[PDB]
């Protein structure tokens, strides 16, 4: 159960 | 040396005997050794080195069988 | 006193390097006074000494990597200074035919 | 099947309190002890010097 | 207050590009941070008032022979009235210098040392930075994968000279090592 | 300001401890403790062992409170493999919990008190310790290094003849801890020993890691069985004594009320004894009767790839944390995936107290340190892995 | 009714008129923190707490009042608590932390792996009113 | 003289799970038998780390 | 505060040594009650059956040694102390022809004890084998077997005892 | 006695007789005290030896 988002700005 | 009665003999001669208190240690039960010469400070047998540490209550003469 | 940052670029490691060595020979008539040797060596051969020693890695460039030198030869320093290390052993690190016949001669392994 | 476990109805209650006592000799009275002490043998060892005397 | 509380809050209150990655697990909340906003990072998450992380349990150390950056450091640290745990590390190198955080944790000195020792990684602003658990004349670093279990020097007395001198390892019987790793899994 | 080395080689001042200091002549203003002298190397040689042979490694650290050191181990290595144990062997392992703390504190306070000088109650209390040793004795093989307790459950169930035994010694427990407490707290000479000396603000011990007594020696209720409550604490009633002033005489009666709380707690532990299993059965991390490997197929091969591989523990990374009796004791486990720990960091109680031992000995005598050191409680098994 | 006495913590001696100090404290703080841009969420919980409880200390008159409807800890805790809010206030004006970068990542993960009832995990009781209402404000 | 490599799959067994791993080979080829208790002995300090 | 009342009792109290005294009688309580130390060469403590003392190699009643050299306990040992050489015999089963201890290296954990699918090794109750050198702690199989064939009276009935756990 | 070494001490012992065709070896008369239970097939005309015990059996009628 491995939720990886990787985040990001415009 | 004294104590309340005598628990079997050994092989090597020396004396196991008992005594039974109320509720506190101390004076159970020891070994009179046959001999006098340091008594090689290990003279017990497999068979009443149980009984003598309180291991097992079998007195060692019916550990035999 | 504390511990300086990593130097940015080689010549500011270069004088770094000189204060090391600097510091190192001030603190050396320590050594030959509360170790008790006198007979054995003069002073002015451990100069050559731990000069060959710092010449030795001349050729590294990375600022970083000098740098860490420079704190593990200060750290070194304190331990020989300091009643760290024992007598016999600053003495120890400090102060034919061909040698392929002698390496087959004493083992397989060289 | 045999678990070694408490008796059927529990152990006995425990106290563990940290109980006082009082065994004392005494609060006051031991000042008077010390003094009329000393005042009646101050007066033997008087009598005593006189008889030495 | 819990996980979720404080996971909300650290990603509202904190200031972006600190935290270059972050976790929320049963195990523990984590925020990795990339090795030169660590005084920052420190410093606004003991003084914070919805986050007054006042004690530092300890300075952990792994080393990873198989990433860029070798070593990572693990700064374990405790909020007492809040009752909660925030877990940050970092990612360091066995040749460079990460900041130190003995200003805000007196607590930290050393265990700045042993990490120095048992590792490499190197510290600034440290009043010490000198080795707190290996001999004296000890050489490398222990806990590194690289150092052998068994060591570089051993110890002995020879009659000769009458002190203890260090000399080659030779061990009468060598570490058995069993390899009990198995495929299906 | 000379510098005398002391060092002594003697378990007389615990061994194992160089702490040179700086002198003014009579009152003393640095001092430096030298550790490393029992630097073993636990933490180089835990990874090269699996996690059962690893165990022992945690009773040898702070040897006076054994099976309080390797439940850390165990409550790590479940919290990683997400195994539940059964209410037996939780209360059972509370329970020997609170007998280490009983023998811990017990050691703690009479070794310093013979440091202070009155040796008598030392003897008293290793008489009544004997029969806490003898406890361990009976239920595991070995009288103080006991891996009684494992990753699962227990290692063994307990002897028929163990419950009485532990009811018999704790009717009179309390009335030998009055004996001892008598000869010290009304006592002249202990006040004037210990009143004012080592003064710790709530801050100070916050910034320098103080966890335990130290820290709730300043009145901080810092509890972390009642604060992270792991093992069955809910259902237990206990009290948590707090200081007033961070003076040693507040810490020796804090370590009183905390063995009469610890025996309060054995009682309930003795009273709310459960039956069932003491191994756990949701994972396969406990080997099989040695009545059933010895007629079924898969319980022997459970037993063999137990017994030679061992259970590997999905790979992660945790920090456990358990009330050890010295205070906080935790284990930061990193795991490979593989039935080996890649990394296993012990946060020993002991290493900051000992660091803390510099600004506590701040203009205070010389032979006003020993008591310090008796006071914090500083075995060098831990200090140094 | 009375004087504090005794504070139950060594090194933490009472502090009379404690109300006039910490109304002292929080008006620095909320006229201090002008400098920080409006838009971040630092700015826009500490002025939101500050001014909560601000308003709280100003509505009462007493400690027992102070810290009992506030149940924020006793009323010195929070001198110090107000202390380290302007220090980390003027060393984060001092740091400048702003601007996100344009190059800016953050891989968060949602790992859940669940733990046994019986390992040492903190569970503590609920939060007061205002730690929740200032979430509220932050994400809108 | 180390030798980079990654371990074959065992003949004797059907599973791939310890492959995809690359290990360093010390070359420490030196050991010998204590002349007391048949024990192995070894003087090269990386007898086993690359393992 | 003072009353003038209290001062007196205090200023007395520490005057006359009587919290002092107070400890000095409380020490003569067990000056004269029975004494708890125990004459060890001829009585010894108590023990419990499942003591960890010196190993002992047993053997079938048969006369077959039980040892079937599968290497479980020198795989489990956590000292490594364990070392073991099989062979096949030319009878056909397998057997140990060097299985030795390093008493040195061995802690006395049990973990061999329990890990022998067979019973072969035990920790017998013996508790007294100190040496005067140092060779003679390397326990090799012979003397393991000499153990094991002593303490068997005594190990047999401990195992039986002991059996209704592990 | 020492004298004999226990490959020639075993050999000695006479063989079990059983009426069947399988016999389960469990070493010791309590289970729990002995080696894992093994069941050996004997039909050859020589007695089949135990690999755990040692101990030889041999069939002498259905
Ligand atoms: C059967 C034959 C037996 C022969 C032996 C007698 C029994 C001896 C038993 C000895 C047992 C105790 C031994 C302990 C050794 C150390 C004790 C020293 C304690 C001490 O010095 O404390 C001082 C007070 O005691 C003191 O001052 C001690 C001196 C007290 C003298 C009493 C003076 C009373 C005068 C009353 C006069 C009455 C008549 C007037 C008309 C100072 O106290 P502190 O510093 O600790 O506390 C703050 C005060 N500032
Ligand atoms: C008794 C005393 C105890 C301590 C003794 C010392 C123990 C540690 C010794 C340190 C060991 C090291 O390698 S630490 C020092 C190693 N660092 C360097 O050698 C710098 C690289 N070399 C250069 O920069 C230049 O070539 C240079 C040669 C400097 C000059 O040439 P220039 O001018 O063109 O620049
Ligand atoms: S575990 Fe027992 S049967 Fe197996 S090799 Fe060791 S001693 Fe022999
Ligand atoms: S008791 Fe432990 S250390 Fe000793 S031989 Fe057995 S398994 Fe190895
Ligand atoms: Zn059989």
């Amino acid at each position: 159960p491995i939720r990886r988002y990787v985040l990001t700005k415009d | 040396n004294i104590g309340a009665t005598l628990v079997g003999v050994d092989k090597f001669g020396n004396k196991y005997y008992q005594k039974l208190g109320d509720t506190q240690y101390g004076r159970h039960r020891w070994v009179e050794y046959a001999s006098k010469d340091r008594y090689n400070a290990s003279q017990v047998p497999a068979e009443w080195h149980g009984w003598l540490h309180f291991i097992t209550d079998h007195t060692g003469d019916e550990l035999l069988s | 006193i504390g511990v300086p940052p990593n130097s940015a670029n080689l010549t500011e490691a270069r004088r770094r390097v000189f204060d090391f060595f600097r510091a190192a020979c001030r603190s050396i008539p320590t050594i030959m006074d509360i170790y008790n040797l006198q007979d054995v060596v003069a002073p002015s051969q451990l100069r050559y000494a731990i000069s060959a020693q710092i010449r030795n890695n001349a050729h590294i460039t990375d600022p970083k990597v000098i740098d860490l030198l420079i704190f593990k030869g200060m750290e070194e320093l304190t331990d020989i200074v300091d009643h760290a290390k024992q007598r016999h052993h600053i003495i120890g690190q400090y102060v034919g035919k061909t040698d392929f016949l002698k390496n087959f001669y004493t083992s397989n392994y060289f | 099947l045999l678990q070694d476990g408490p008796p059927p109805g529990g152990f006995a209650p425990v106290r563990y309190a940290r109980r006082i006592s009082n065994t004392g000799p005494s609060a006051m009275a031991m000042f008077l002890a010390v003094s009329g002490a000393f005042a009646w043998g101050m007066y033997q060892v008087g009598q005593g010097n006189k008889i030495r005397r | 207050m819990d996980n979720q509380f404080i996971f909300k809050y650290s990603w509202e209150t904190l200031p972006k590009k600190w935290v270059k990655k972050m976790e929320r697990s049963e195990h523990g909340n984590r925020f990795d941070t990339n090795t030169d906003y660590l005084f920052q990072l420190l410093c606004f998450l003991k003084l914070h008032t919805y986050t007054r992380v006042q004690v530092l349990i300890d300075i952990c150390g792994v080393d990873y022979p198989s990433r860029k950056r070798r070593f990572e450091v693990v700064y374990n640290l405790l909020s007492t009235r809040y009752n909660s745990r925030i877990r940050v590390q970092t990612s360091a190198d066995e040749v460079t210098r990460i900041s130190s955080v003995v200003s805000l944790f007196p607590s930290a000195g050393w265990w700045e040392r042993e990490v120095w020792d048992m590792f490499g990684v190197s510290f600034i602003n440290h009043p010490d930075l000198r080795r707190i658990l290996t001999d004296y004349g000890f050489e490398g670093h222990p806990l590194r994968k690289d150092f052998p279990l068994s060591g570089y020097v051993q110890v002995r007395y020879d009659d000769p000279e009458k002190r203890v001198v260090s000399e080659p390892i030779e061990m009468t019987q060598e570490f058995r090592y069993f390899d009990f790793a198995s495929p299906w899994e | 300001n000379f510098t005398l080395n002391f060092g002594p080689q003697h378990p007389a001042a615990h061994g194992v401890l160089r702490l040179v200091l700086e002198m003014n002549g009579e009152v003393v203003e640095r001092a430096e403790p030298h550790i490393g002298l029992l630097h073993r190397g636990t933490e180089k040689l835990i990874e090269y062992k699996t996690y059962l042979q690893a165990l022992p490694y945690f009773d040898r650290l702070d040897y006076v409170s054994m099976m309080a050191q390797e439940h850390a181990y165990s409550l790590a290595v479940e919290k990683l493999l997400n195994c539940e144990v059964p209410l037996r062997a939780q209360y059972i392992r509370v329970l020997f919990c609170e007998i280490t703390r009983i023998l811990n504190h017990l050691l703690a306070l009479t070794t310093h008190a013979m440091d202070v000088g009155a040796l008598t109650p030392f003897l008293w209390a290793f008489e009544e310790r004997e029969k806490l040793l003898e406890f361990y004795e009976r239920v595991s093989g070995a009288r103080m290094h006991a891996s009684f307790i494992r990753p699962g459950g227990v290692a063994q169930d307990l002897p028929l003849g163990l419950c009485r035994d532990i009811d018999s010694f704790t009717q009179q427990f309390a009335s030998r801890i009055d004996e001892l407490e008598e000869m010290l707290t009304g006592n002249r000479i202990w006040k004037q020993r210990l009143v004012d000396i080592g003064t710790v603000t709530a801050q100070q011990a916050k910034d320098w890691g103080f966890s335990g007594v130290m820290l709730r020696g300043s009145g901080v209720c810092w509890d972390l069985r009642r604060a992270a409550p792991y093992d069955v604490y809910d259902q237990l009633d206990f009290d948590v004594p707090v200081g007033t002033r961070g003076d040693c005489y507040d810490r020796y009666c804090i370590r009183i009320e905390e063995m009469r709380q610890s025996l309060r707690i054995i009682v309930q532990c003795l009273n709310q004894m459960p039956s069932g299993m003491i191994k756990a059965d949701d994972r396969k991390l406990c080997p099989p009767s040695r009545c059933r490997m010895k007629l079924s197929m898969e319980s022997l091969i459970h037993h063999f790839e137990l017994y030679t591989e061992g259970f590997s523990v999905p790979a992660s990374s945790t920090y456990t944390a358990v009330e050890a009796p010295k205070g906080e004791f935790g284990v930061f486990l990193v795991s490979n995936g593989s039935n080996r720990p890649y990394r296993c960091k012990i946060r020993a109680p002991g290493f900051a107290h000992s660091q803390g031992l510099d600004f506590m000995s701040k203009h205070h005598m010389l032979a006003d340190v020993v008591t310090i050191i008796g006071t914090q409680d500083i075995v060098f098994g831990e200090v140094d892995r | 009714a009375k004087v504090k006495q005794t504070t139950g913590i060594v090194g933490l001696d009472v502090v009379p008129n404690a109300r006039a100090v910490l109304i002292d404290l929080y008006s620095k703080t909320l006229k201090e923190i002008q400098a920080v841009p409006e838009d971040e969420g630092y700015r826009k919980a500490v002025e939101s707490f500050t001014r909560q409880r601000l308003n709280v200390c100003k509505e009462e008159e007493d400690w027992e009042m102070i810290e009992k409807r506030l149940g924020c800890g006793q009323v010195e805790e929070l001198i110090e608590e107000a202390r380290d809010e302007l220090t980390l206030i003027g060393k984060m004006i001092e740091w400048d932390p702003w601007g996100v970068p344009d190059d800016y990542e953050c891989e968060v993960i949602e790992n859940d792996a669940p733990i046994p009832k019986h390992v040492p995990q903190h569970r503590p009781g609920p939060l007061p009113e205002q730690f929740y209402k200032t979430l509220e404000g932050l994400i809108a | 003289k180390v030798i980079i490599y990654s371990p074959a799959r065992t003949a004797t067994q059907s599973g791939s799970g310890k492959l995809g791993k690359w290990k360093i080979n010390f070359v420490s080829t030196l050991k010998w038998e204590n002349p007391l208790m048949g024990w192995t002995s070894t003087g090269d300090p990386y007898a086993n780390v690359g393992d | 505060s003072k009353d003038w009342n209290t001062v007196f009792e205090r200023s007395i109290n520490t005057l006359f040594l009587t919290e002092m005294v107070r400890g000095l009688s409380l020490t003569l309580k067990y000056f004269f009650d029975p004494k708890v130390t125990i004459n060890y060469p001829f009585e010894k403590g108590p023990l419990s059956p499942r003591f960890r003392g010196e190993h002992a190699l047993r053997r079938y009643p048969t006369g077959e040694e039980r040892c079937i050299a599968c290497k479980l306990c020198e795989a489990v040992c956590p000292a490594q102390a364990i070392t073991i050489e099989a062979e096949e015999r030319e009878d056909g089963s397998r057997r140990t022809t060097r299985y030795d201890i390093d008493m040195t290296k061995c802690i006395y954990c049990g973990f061999c004890q329990e890990a022998c699918p067979v019973d072969a090794i035990v920790e017998g109750p013996n508790f007294e084998f100190a040496t005067e050198t140092h060779e003679e702690l390397l326990y090799d199989k012979e003397k393991l077997l000499e153990n094991g064939d002593r303490w068997e009276t005594e190990i047999a009935e401990n195992l039986r005892s002991e059996s209704l756990y592990r | 006695r020492s004298k004999k070494s226990p490959m020639e001490l075993i050999s000695e012992v006479p063989p079990i007789k059983v009426d069947g065709r399988i016999v389960a070896c469990e070493g010791d008369t309590n289970p729990a005290l002995g080696h894992p239970i093994e069941f050996i097939c004997l039909d050859l005309n020589e007695p089949a030896i135990c690999k755990y015990c040692g101990l030889r059996y041999v069939q002498d009628h259905h």
